[PDB]
This record gives C-alpha cells, sequence and structure tokens, in this order.
RNA sequence: CGAAAGGGUCCUGUAAGCAGUAGAGUAGCCUUGUUGUUACGAUCUGCUGAGGGUAAGCCCUCCUUCGCCUAGAUUUC
RNA sequence: CGAGAUUCCCACUGUCCCUAUCUACUAUCUAGCGAAACCACAGCCAAGGGAACGGGCUUGGCAAAAUCAGCGGGGAAAGAA
RNA sequence: UGAGCCCGGGUCGAACGGCCUCUAGUGCAGAUCUUGGUGGUAGUAGCAAAUACUUCAAUGAGAACUUGAAGGACCGAAGUG
RNA sequence: GAGACCGAUAGCGCACAAGUAGAGUGAUCGAAAGAUGAAAAGCACUUUGAAAAGAGGGUUAAAUAGCACGUGAAAUUGUUGA
C-alpha cells in the first residue's frame, strides 16, 4: 500500500537463463533482474547496485548463480519534473544460503 | 507424399470437426454419436490376448495405450436441420436455460472486460411466457427437420488446465423419429452426459484432432524426400486428421479410486502416473483408455465419435482382459508404481528422521 | 566532465602509466578545475589523485 | 494471476567438515621395548542413497509467504 | 593374485563412404545509414494463327483489393553440311 | 485539311510584332548520339573477421561507441609497449 | 575603329580569384561556375525552439525578389479535389 517500501526477494536466474548463450548469460541476467524489479514493484525506473553487478559477474560471464537474493526498495524520485515519481533500487544482500527463503518485508525502524 | 492430404494447410480451427456422422435409421434406439475429451498422455499395459489364429494367442502382450481425460459434458442446446437441393440447412436451434460461464466464455473473446450479457434475453424468453415461441421452435424442429443434433460443451473447470473457455459441438442423435430425438434432447437439457453413457469398453471409435505443428519445414521432412505434384517447402504439422478404428480398452470412473487396478493386480491405484502426467497433471475424472497412438499433443481438445460403418474384423468383436496398467513416472526411468512401493523399497531416510 | 588531460598529466607527474593512477570519483569537479602540473601536484598532496600499487605477483 | 517456499517425481552418485588408531607410510622423546610414547599423514570407514539440480515446454498446494487487480488508447452498423 | 583355464581382433590396396581437425564462404527482424546491375511497354493459361514465329490477334478456360516467406518452372540460347 | 495562327484567364517585368524583299550556324524520336537533370529497381542488396561486455555517477537539449570509479576479458618484452 | 557574327551546353578551353580547381612519376591532360533589388532599404523588436530554423512583425512597387535570390518549362514528387 505504501509508496515507499522495501522487500527481499529470491530470483531463480536458473529458469531465467536456461538455454541462453554462455557468452551472454551475465548481461541477460542483469536484464532479467531489471525485468524482475519492474514486474515486482511496477516501476520502470530500476537502479542496480554496482555490488549487485559484482555479485552477478562474480563467476565470469557464464557462471551466473542459479538463485540470487536481493533487496528491492521502492523510493520516491523528487528531481524536478521527473517522468516517473517512484523508483526501485535493488541491492545484493548477504545471506548464508539463498535457498528456503520466503519473501519478507524489511522494516526501516 | 500423398495427393490426398493436399493443400497441406494449417487447420482452420483448433477444435477439429467430425465432418461425417454415421447414417441414421429410425429402427435403432435413440443415442448420441460423438463425445469430447482432452489428451492426458499414454502408458503401457499387458493384455491376455485371445486372438484365435495368432502366435500371441493365450499369451501376454505389451501394448501402448492413450489416456483421455473425459469429464461429463453438459447439454445446452438442440439444433434441427432440413434437407434442401443445396444440402443440409440448419433450420433452427433452441438453447437451454441457465448457460454456464464456461460456454459464455466460449461465446466471448475478451471475457474479463465484457458485461457478460449473453443469452440473458433468451432466458427472459423462457421465463416471461415466450415459452410459446420456444415450444414453437421445438415443434418446427419436430415437423420439418430430418436430422437432429444436440449442443454440448466440456468442463474445463474440472479438467486440470489453465484454460477457462469451454468447447461447444453438435453431437448427432440417431435411431428414432425426429419427435423422439427432439424429446430426448429437450429432456437432456441442463444435464451432464457421461462417456460411459456414450461409449463403452471393447468398442472401436474414430478420433478427430489436429496433429502437432512444426512450423515452416522443408521437403525433407514435409513429404519424405531423399506444380501441386512437386514437393514444396511450407507448413508441416498442425493438420486436421480423423484417425479410424482405435479400440476402446477401458473407461475409468474417476471416483473409483482403483482405476488402474485389474483382476490380476490387486493394487488400489489410479490411472495418473507416479508424479503426475508430464505437462498435463492428474486425471481426476472419467477417462477413456484406447489402443495405440492418436493425433494431437497433450492437453489438446479431442473429438471421439462412433464408427461410420459396422465393423468387418474380429479385433472389433474381442473382449479386452487387462493385466496391469503402468503408473510409473513418465518424467524419467521410473520403476515404482506407487510412492508406498518406493518407500518400502528404499527404506527410511534422513529427512524422514528429521521430520518425524 | 572529460578528464583525459588530467589522467595523462597525473600519470606524467606521478611517474607511472595511465593505468596506475586513480582519480577520486567524488571530486571530479575539482579534478576538472585543476588543469596545470602544479594544481595536479596540489591534488596529489591532498589525496584526490593516487598512484595505485603494483599488481601482486606471488612467486611461491 | 505472478514470484518464492514446501512436498512429490526424475538426474547425478555419496558434499564440506569432523572423528575412529582401521591406516600403507614420514619423523622426534627418553632408554631398550617383552604392547614404549608424541606429532604428521596418502588411503579406508562412519556421520552420508548424503550433497547438488529439478521446468526454463514436470506434478500438487486450505487461509504455506509476499505482491497484483474492475485499468488506458483506438475503432465499429 | 594364483603353472591360473577358455574365447575374440591384428593384412594389403593407385577404391568408396562416414566420423574428427583445420581453412573459406556461410544471417531473419528492429533503429540509423544506404547503392548498383537492368529497364520499349507489358507479364495467367490451352488450341489456332502456311514462312519448325508469338506477348499484343481469333475463341475458349477463366478472372476480386493490398501483401509476407520459400523456390526446384517460364521471361537464355542454335544455323545446317 | 494540316504544319500552324489568333484571343481570354493567371504569372511576369522591358522590350516586341504584321507585311514585301534579303540572308542563314533555320525546323528532330531515334544516331549503343552529346551535355545536364530526373525516375523504377528501393528504404531493396547491404553496413565484414579480430571471442565482450556490465553497474553506478558526472557533463550535456540529447550518451552503446564522452568521462570518473568498480567489475569481467585481452596484447604477453618475436607486445595492441 | 568596326560587323546582316555568337549570345553563358553559344562565342577562345577561360564573360567569374581559368590555363584556376583537379589528374598523372613525368611529357602533359584540364573542367564546372554570369543575373536580388532603383537603392541593402540584406528583416529592428516579440515569441517557440538546445540550435538550425519557425511563427508574428517590418523594408520594398513587389519577399508571387530573402544574398538555396530576374523570369522559372518538362522529366520526377507531395498534398488536396474528382
Amino acid at each position: 500500500i505504501a509508496d515507499v517500501v522495501a522487500r527481499e526477494y529470491t530470483i531463480h536466474l536458473h529458469k531465467r537463463l536456461h538455454g541462453v548463450t554462455f557468452k551472454k548469460r551475465a548481461p541477460r541476467a542483469i536484464k532479467e533482474i531489471k525485468k524482475f524489479a519492474q514486474k515486482a514493484m511496477g516501476t520502470s525506473d530500476v537502479r542496480l547496485d554496482p555490488q549487485l553487478n559484482k555479485k552477478v559477474w562474480e563467476q565470469g560471464i557464464k557462471g551466473v548463480p542459479f538463485r540470487i537474493r536481493v533487496r528491492i526498495s521502492r523510493r520516491r524520485n523528487d528531481e524536478e519534473g521527473a517522468k516517473e515519481k517512484l523508483y526501485s533500487y535493488v541491492q545484493a544482500v548477504n545471506v548464508k544460503n539463498p535457498k528456503g527463503l520466503l519473501t519478507s518485508v524489511v522494516e526501516e525502524e | 507424399g500423398s495427393l490426398a492430404f493436399l493443400p497441406r494447410k494449417r487447420a482452420a480451427r483448433h477444435r477439429g470437426r467430425v465432418k461425417s456422422f454415421p447414417k441414421d435409421d429410425p429402427k435403432k434406439p435413440v443415442h448420441l454419436t460423438a463425445a469430447m475429451g482432452y489428451k492426458a498422455g499414454m502408458t503401457t499395459i499387458v493384455r491376455d490376448l485371445d486372438r484365435p489364429g495368432a502366435k500371441a494367442h493365450k499369451k501376454e502382450v505389451v501394448e501402448a495405450v492413450t489416456i483421455i481425460d473425459c469429464p461429463p459434458m453438459v447439454v445446452v442446446g438442440l439444433v434441427g436441420y432440413i434437407e434442401t437441393p443445396r444440402g443440409l440447412r440448419s433450420l433452427t436451434t433452441v438453447w437451454a436455460e441457465h448457460l454456464s460461464d464456461e460456454v459464455k466464455r466460449r461465446f466471448y473473446k475478451n471475457w474479463y472486460k465484457s458485461k457478460k450479457k449473453a443469452f440473458t434475453k433468451y432466458a427472459k424468453k423462457y421465463a416471461e411466457n415466450n415459452g410459446a415461441s420456444i415450444t414453437r421452435e421445438l415443434e418446427r424442429i419436430k415437423k420439418y427437420c430430418t436430422v437432429v443434433r444436440v449442443l454440448a460443451h466440456t468442463q474445463i473447470r474440472k479438467t486440470p488446465l489453465k484454460q477457462k473457455k469451454a468447447h461447444l459441438m453438435e453431437i448427432q442423435i440417431n435411431g428414432g423419429s425426429v419427435a423422439d430425438k427432439v424429446e430426448f434432447g429437450r429432456s437432456l437439457f441442463e444435464k451432464p452426459v457421461t462417456i460411459d453413457t456414450i461409449f463403452e469398453k471393447d468398442e472401436m471409435i474414430d478420433v478427430i484432432a489436429v496433429t502437432k505443428g512444426h512450423g515452416f519445414v522443408g521437403v525433407t521432412a514435409r513429404w519424405g524426400t531423399k506444380q501441386w505434384t512437386v514437393a514444396r517447402a511450407g507448413q508441416m504439422g498442425y493438420h486436421h486428421r480423423t484417425s479410424v478404428n482405435h479400440k476402446i480398452y477401458r473407461i475409468g470412473k474417476g471416483d473409483d479410486e482403483a482405476n488402474a487396478s485389474t483382476e490380476t493386480d490387486l493394487t488400489k491405484k489410479k490411472i495418473t502416473p507416479m508424479g503426475g502426467f508430464v505437462r498435463y497433471g492428474e486425471v481426476n475424472n472419467d477417462y477413456v483408455m484406447i489402443k495405440g497412438s492418436v493425433p494431437g499433443v497433450k492437453k489438446r481438445i479431442m473429438t471421439l465419435r462412433k464408427s461410420l460403418f459396422t465393423h468387418t474384423s474380429r479385433k472389433a468383436l474381442e473382449k479386452v482382459e487387462l493385466k496391469w496398467i503402468d503408473t510409473s513416472s513418465e518424467f524419467g526411468h521410473g520403476a515404482f508404481q506407487t510412492a508406498a512401493e518406493k518407500k518400502q523399497f528404499m527404506g527410511t531416510l534422513k529427512k524422514d528422521l528429521q521430520t518425524s | 566532465v572529460n578528464l583525459r588531460t588530467q589522467k595523462r598529466l597525473a600519470a606524467s607527474v606521478l611517474g607511472c602509466g595511465e593505468g596506475k593512477v586513480w582519480l577520486d570519483p567524488n571530486e571530479v569537479s575539482e579534478i576538472s578545475n585543476a588543469n596545470s602540473r602544479q594544481s595536479i601536484r596540489k591534488l596529489v598532496a591532498d589525496g584526490l589523485i593516487i598512484k595505485k600499487p603494483v599488481t601482486m605477483h606471488s612467486r611461491s
């Protein structure tokens, strides 16, 4: 309901990247993460953390992990006459194992 | 290839049409000709064969059988045709009252945004003393028509499919006077009709379907090579086919809970394979088990109809004693009929201790 | 801003290649304002331009 | 409806780590060892049909968790 | 591991095919950019049209906007001792 | 009859015509004619190989090929020095 | 000093920053290209646009003369009308 809200998600990059060219898996993973955030928060303005880019390209151009655990935070873009009022920022989060984890909302307090 | 399946074109309709019902005479009893179902998959069986004259006589043979999910169909209409020098002409059709949301979905194309206003005036025609007009239509069918068909639709919401739009078709009524057929259909209004009511076991039928497409394919696979007579490149697959003489081996009741059990295998199990039919799911309804391969992919709409001609073979007069039905996984090299058998064979496990 | 000239001049003043000099991303405005081989020494003393160490070449 | 998760079904073939004197072997202590000790250690065995993958064109979900939704543009006798 | 016992295959060729490696050419749509060859006018058939001549004529088959893709046919040939 | 001649309407701005003779670099559909301009083809053929790019931020009206930082690749002293 | 000559595809190759630009190792070869308006009076100012420019406005007898400029054909093209 709230326009400003942050949640934690698990992305099955295995099913997103099945059959894709090895030499294009990682950029395809970045585009699939952008599409995932766009579908989840309904915002076309998605900004990725450079350390999330690190995590995607951790194992080379064709070693993208099967499941990635991310935090997507929808915030307000003030700017000056911006085309989109809200924007989603996606970060990589540090967990022991990105399996068996449900979708959880993270509280700012 | 054969110049008998040309103009090698994609099927104009996904449902597939009968194109010929068996000829009708009044002396036979009143009955329906065709039915509908959805291809769930196929499995392996063993039949104690009684083919006098065969080398497999009084022996066990392994056969492949196709399984068709057949939820009961609902009668929602009655159409009457007349004979004219130009062919058959649909003189008039009278529907049922209280049509279902699935058949109304069949009528609509964007059902979600629509005001769902189909057949409301027709229901008012029933309720508001225009039943005189409706009876007039029934009597017109009685006194002018020569062949009568019944409008029936399937139950997707029982079929384990993502679809919600049903399938209508006309099943021809045979064996009686036009008055008897009209009364039969009118009484069949708003009632489910079952596949064991239309067909039964041991009976060869004809299957109408649309065979699977493969897109733009060259002559090597389109015809089988090393003017219309010359092999050309184009669409291969997605073709309307009527495949004849397929033996109905079993009709399972869905609520039996022992559909796959035979008088030889005393295992209380159902037709659905261990883990479910691949890409289809579970069969929880009446199902038809027929010999051999059948046109169409899994979850495709299928038309089952009676044979046009009385049979000329001893394969159509034979009883089918089943020995067992395979319920192993189709998702790989499965060797267990039931999860209980798998557990008994493999013992207990670490997750079993952790959960218990 | 374009910092090709700053990159080259910082390499010249630090006595290294263009690949071993690091410009502060947070101070690109001041690095751009600096356009002389004395202002770049000012920045190097201030810490905004750094000579990165050689790549590790473990021999064991 | 979508994303996760759980269970089922398939594929591979027994994870990391720790421990047992089982351990072929590599060396120190003090003096003779008839059963001397202390450390390292291939390989073995146990925890372990475990560990990993599982629809991307597999199967199921009783409130398993989260989210979405009566839109906005054109055209029609 | 055992005097351990028993079974199978070892060829040449100036021959052919397939698999393997290397070399070369191999490519649909979208945004942008962007030629040339060639061009009387045209392009649906069958028979007939004396001069082994038909594409326009006779008389028949017929024949319904605008397109996409594939392509294996036609729109190319003699001159005669 | 014809080659042609005359008038009206519109545009335009500085010279031109009838009649009788004289004179000639005097009349075009062709010359694979000359010069120039313009089409169909056609938004078609096509815009190669050197494995490879990605995230954030900055300037700018506008950023795949402009820059800074971070990654992922490469030349490998007979170098892409 | 003249002409029954030619009049910018004509007349010398050159009416113009023409033996120039350009081509060839070199000997050499060698073009295309004139015209606003009487007078620049060659559009002040306002507005949109990043800008180029556009729209108002203005000069002029004329902008149906805006330095892509006298008149402005055909081939070819766009829009509207049938």
